[PDB]
């Protein structure tokens, strides 16, 4: 039940952000780790009883906030693009030299950009099954494509009859770089030919883009939005 | 021969007088070498023997961090144990902890231990195989279940057979001129008439180290435990110890009694006579 | 050095 | 659990008049740890008294050493005054250098 | 520092996954194995606090402390075991876990009757929108990666309806040649 806010966060070079981490589990130790491509889980900070026990960050720009009970927020000042990473907060019931296990929060994916104008939500396209697949395999694969978004702050889900499903789904684990200022991501959902031949069934691909909050100013703001494409089954 | 390192912790809740008092003391054999007192001004682990001051600043910062975290651990446990025993917060209670390791003459691990008390009675103790715990009452079994789930015995054993032994060896080497030197007792006898027909003979042993010593009275070469008095060994304050043994004897026959002194620093036992 | 394991009681 | 303190008052070295020494009051075997220990010179409390760091024995009873630097004389009487929850009234034990 | 090997491992469904981890810090006493699925947070899998071994279900962890070496054995491997496996160590008297660089484990599903096919799909909301679907191929088959701009080929993606199947997507050339293998 570790709470990390927010899950995704865009910031401009030179700005300051707080990464929130709270837990109400009664845990006496809290920690910060950093996930990047080259270092999946790099240790940063260790606190027990709200006191700093150890620190392996080589920049004074990172200052944890431990004066409030249940919290170990992370303040990062004078943000640089090199700071872009997923920041994981962790806690353990017992103090750091005696903990039997660390529980990890969900992470805050931090992306530091030179220019906020490059932030753009995805276009979402739904591609319909092939008649040949339906005729030959008695199955129907729908492919969802999300293109032209930036940064890589997206969650993709499938909704069948208004109920999110995970069976029969495969989404690419990581977005592909379409250009220096654009990503794309793909996914597919496979169902039965009988289930697709039923025109009462409704199929929707949802991409949840995380962009700027309301504090960030903008001269069509790329805000946090659910962008969807949908199709209905056909008898045929 | 053998040597030990041992730490003693005491945490006392004190309604009306602030946060719990936490006192920590470290010993190598009979020599105190560090202390922490939550009431002192420094808020630091402090040296108490010359040879521990051979340690650099990282040592003192890290030990201070570690011992203050232990004081917070005791603070939490004082509250937890109050709930186990259903005690009100307006009362004073005491947690005591002792742990340490012995090495043999070869410097190799011999044994380790850890005992905890609550309000002056056994609470929980590591067993001699360092693999399990003996809890003394119902409340301590709750603690024991938590400590089994957290692999506390394996964590304690890893300290006791590793860091504990390694740092003991380093302390013994840095403190060799005093820790591995035996100071023999300086002895003398006093005579105190208590009446016209009886007098008290007291056998003294002064300035000795380590604290182990044996004082035994004899009459006509035969051991005497009747009408004898043995005092608890006491610190002189300079690192050595003192002790005396007394016997009440018939007046006129004082010279028929002998005091016998045994100490690691004596090539042969000493025999004193008035 | 100190080394009491500090799992809460 | 309440255990009465044992009290010994004595000097670090054999007392010699005019020679600096330390007057000690060793209290041991007691529980709980709260205890009042004063050193007295001709009945008056001595200032600047120091004490060792609280420790304890195999039965969990505590022990402490209180000490002050002093110069024995022929005329000056010294004592230890100890109070504890096990004591009705403070316990006063005179220093006997000839013990 | 925590050293893990191998960097990546591909095992078939039902196979043994063997993972190793060593520490160069002679002070280490305890080891953890964490598993992190893609897009998820690290979850503790096994922990070991002294010499010996610990079996939990299909997972066995071993610790040889004199060699500062731990190994994780996953028997009867499942496609759902595919994940990043992170080893962590801690020394007595240290105040945090230090993690290694991880092993990426992929468990290939067992495809009994692979019926490889390449289909064309249409987006009805946009003309000239077409992509190719390579589906139902065997798990040991290589999917070509792209080198030209504007053309994208995804890595194989396992979905489960049993009825597990492999798939890859390409869009921008006809469909048969985009999925051809070279070298």
């Amino acid at each position: 039940k570790i709470i990390q806010k927010p899950k995704y966060l865009v910031a401009v070079t030179g700005s300051e952000k707080i990464l929130i981490c709270e837990q109400y589990l009664g845990h006496n130790a809290m920690y910060w780790y950093r996930q990047s491509a080259k270092k999946p889980l790099e240790f940063m900070f260790s606190y027990s009883y709200q006191k700093l026990m150890d620190n392996q960050t080589a920049s004074s720009r990172f200052q944890p906030q431990s004066s409030k009970k249940n919290h170990l927020d992370l303040q990062i000042t004078a943000l640089k693009p090199d700071d872009s990473a997923t920041y994981f907060c962790a806690s353990s019931q017992d103090r750091g030299d005696s903990a039997e296990t660390l529980y990890f929060g969900s992470g805050t994916r931090l992306t530091v950009l030179e220019d906020l104008r490059n932030v753009t939500p995805p276009k979402v396209s739904l591609f319909e099954p092939s008649k040949a697949e339906i005729a030959n395999k008695q199955k129907a694969t729908l492919v969802c494509l999300a293109r032209g978004f930036f940064p890589d702050h997206v969650e993709l889900s499938w909704w069948v009859n208004g109920k999110e499903v995970h069976s029969g789904v495969c989404t690419d684990p990581q977005a592909y770089k379409e250009s220096n200022y654009s990503y794309c991501l793909s996914s597919r959902l496979r169902v039965s030919a009988t289930f697709w031949h039923n025109p009462r069934n409704h199929f929707r691909c949802q991409v949840q883009f995380h962009g700027l909050s309301e504090e960030d100013k903008w001269p069509p703001k790329p805000v946090t939005q659910n962008i969807s494409a949908e199709a209905w089954g056909r008898a045929d | 021969g053998s040597h030990s390192m041992r730490y003693f912790y005491t945490s006392v809740s004190r309604p009306g007088r602030g946060e719990p008092r936490f006192i920590a003391v470290g010993y190598v054999d009979d020599t105190q070498f560090v202390r922490f007192d939550s009431d002192a001004a420094s808020q630091r682990m402090e040296p108490r023997a010359p040879w521990i001051e051979q340690e650099g600043p990282e040592y003192w910062d890290q030990e201070t961090r570690n011992v203050k975290a232990q004081s917070q651990t005791d603070r939490v446990d004082l509250g937890t144990l109050r709930g186990y025993y259903n005690q009100s917060e307006d009362g004073s209670h005491t947690i005591q902890i002792m742990y340490g390791c012995d090495v043999g003459p070869d410097g190799r691990f011999l044994r380790g231990y850890r005992q905890d008390a609550y309000d002056g009675k056994d609470y929980i103790a590591l067993n001699e195989d360092l693999r399990s715990w003996t809890a003394a009452d119902m409340a301590a079994q709750i603690t024991k279940r938590k400590w089994e789930a957290a692999h506390a015995a394996e964590q304690q054993r890893a300290y006791l057979e590793g860091r504990c032994v390694e740092w003991l060896r380093r302390y013994l080497e840095n403190g060799k001129e005093t820790l591995q030197r035996t100071d023999p007792p300086k002895t003398h006898m006093t005579h105190h008439p208590i009446s016209d027909h009886e007098a008290t003979l007291r056998c003294w042993a002064l300035g000795f180290y380590p604290a182990e010593i044996t004082l035994t009275w004899q009459r006509d070469g035969e051991d005497q435990t009747q009408d004898t008095e043995l005092v608890e060994t006491r610190p002189a304050g300079d690192g050595t110890f003192q002790k005396w043994a007394a016997v009440v004897v018939p007046s006129g026959e004082e010279q028929r009694y002998t005091c016998h002194v045994q100490h690691e620093g004596l090539p042969k036992p000493l025999t004193l006579r008035w | 050095v100190v080394g009491a394991v500090g799992v809460g009681k | 659990i309440q255990r009465t303190p044992k009290i010994q008052v004595y000097s670090r070295h054999p007392a010699e008049n005019g020679k600096s020494n330390f007057l000690n009051c060793y209290v041991s075997g007691f529980h709980p740890s709260d205890i009042e220990v004063d050193l007295l010179k001709n009945g008056e409390r001595i200032e600047k008294v120091e004490h060792s760091d609280l420790s304890f024995s195999k039965d969990w009873s505590f022990y402490l050493l209180y000490y002050t630097e002093f110069t024995p004389t022929e005329k000056d009487e010294y004592a230890c005054r100890v109070n504890h929850v096990t004591l009705s009234q403070p316990k006063i034990v005179k220093w006997d250098r000839d013990m | 520092k925590v050293q893990q090997s191998p960097e990546s491992l591909i095992v078939p469904e039902g196979g043994m996954a063997s993972l190793n981890c060593t520490s160069s810090d002679r002070n280490v006493d305890y080891f953890w194995w964490y598993r992190q699925h893609s897009g998820k947070s690290p979850k503790m899998l096994m922990s070991i606090f002294s010499n010996g071994e610990k079996e939990e279900g299909r997972f066995t962890v071993h610790l040889n402390k004199a060699s500062l070496h731990t190994s994780l054995h996953i028997r009867d491997s499942q496609p759902s075991d595919s994940a990043l496996y992170l080893c962590a160590a801690r020394s007595s008297g240290s105040w945090q876990l230090i993690f290694g660089s991880g092993t990426q484990l992929t468990v290939m599903p067992d495809i009994q009757n692979p019926e490889p096919a390449v289909y064309q799909l249409k987006d009805p909301r946009s003309q000239d929108s077409t992509l190719c679907l390579f589906t139902d191929f065997d798990s040991q088959i290589n999917v070509p990666k792209t080198m030209e701009s504007g053309t994208f080929i995804t890595d194989k993606c396992v979905l489960d309806m049993d009825s597990k199947s492999n798939g890859a997507i390409a869009w921008s050339f006809t469909c048969q040649d985009i999925f051809k293998e070279t070298n």
